[PDB]
């Protein structure tokens, strides 16, 4: 089946330049790879990926997450690659954890996709376009809360 | 050399620090994962016994706090003292380039 879970978030504070939605990317690929997962981070842009593998050496606290960019660390690339749409990803990836405004076509191949709905009242259309794109693509989907 | 430290057959990751952390640690349980090594994998020892084992040993080992690289064939990965690794996100990010280095000994192709 396919399965996309929009996790909804319950505020917009930024820290050290990350986003709300990028401190819970950070939560989720760090769970995800412990569970044994291959994650894809695929960010809307490529200065927004920079941002997130500096944050993942830091975050979540305690922890040492393998990643890299796209195109960076070991053959087939790290356990948790992060990518941008100038930049082609590294295949067997189980998850994928979606930065992207719109639906990205490239999200039907996965099995497994994470999607977010932000706080910010202005960018919720946006993640209602993108649950209607899931849904046509034939994913089963489902909303919910980090904790 | 009549006595020495055999590492036992399932063995496939040597960890060497002055202080042996706990292997449930938070921090050293991602270090193994990373290092696609299961904690069963592992013999701690400290710095003293390394020289106790065999001549000829071949694994490959971790070692914490202790800049001196191991008389003990392997790829070694070395790391700051799980203190400081603990809190140097930067320290972090080292170690993974350095296990990278040698992902050929980690992760091997199949």
């Amino acid at each position: 089946m396919k399965n996309a879970t929009f996790y909804l978030l319950d505020n917009d504070t930024t820290v050290d330049g990350l986003s709300a939605v990028e401190q819970l990317v950070c939560e989720i690929a760090a769970e995800r790879w412990r569970s044994g997962k291959r994650v894809l981070i695929a960010c809307e842009d490529e200065k927004q990926a920079y941002r997130l593998d500096e944050a993942l050496w830091a975050r979540p606290a305690e922890s040492f997450v393998p990643h890299n960019l796209a195109g960076e660390g070991p053959r087939g690339g790290a356990p948790v690659e992060i990518a941008w749409p100038q930049k082609r990803s590294s295949s067997r990836r189980d998850i994928l954890i979606s930065l992207r405004t719109s639906f990205a076509d490239f999200a039907t191949a996965f099995t497994e996709v994470v999607d977010f709905v932000p706080y910010e009242d202005s960018l919720k259309q946006l993640a209602r376009e993108r649950y209607k794109a899931y849904r046509v693509a034939g994913f089963n989907l489902n909303t919910a809360t980090w904790k | 050399g009549e006595i020495a430290i055999a590492i036992p057959a399932h063995v496939r990751l040597v960890m060497v620090a002055n202080d042996l952390p706990a292997l449930t640690d938070p921090l050293v349980s991602d270090v193994l994962r990373a290092l696609t090594v299961s904690p069963d994998q592992v013999l701690q020892l400290t710095p003293e016994k390394i020289a106790m084992l065999p001549q000829g040993s071949h694994c490959n080992s971790w070692r914490l706090g202790t800049d001196e690289p191991l008389s003990l064939e392997g790829a070694q990965v070395a790391s700051p003292a799980l203190t400081d690794l603990r809190a140097n996100p930067t320290a972090r990010a080292a170690l993974w380039q350095q296990i990278c280095t040698y992902e050929h000994d980690f992760f091997p192709r199949n």
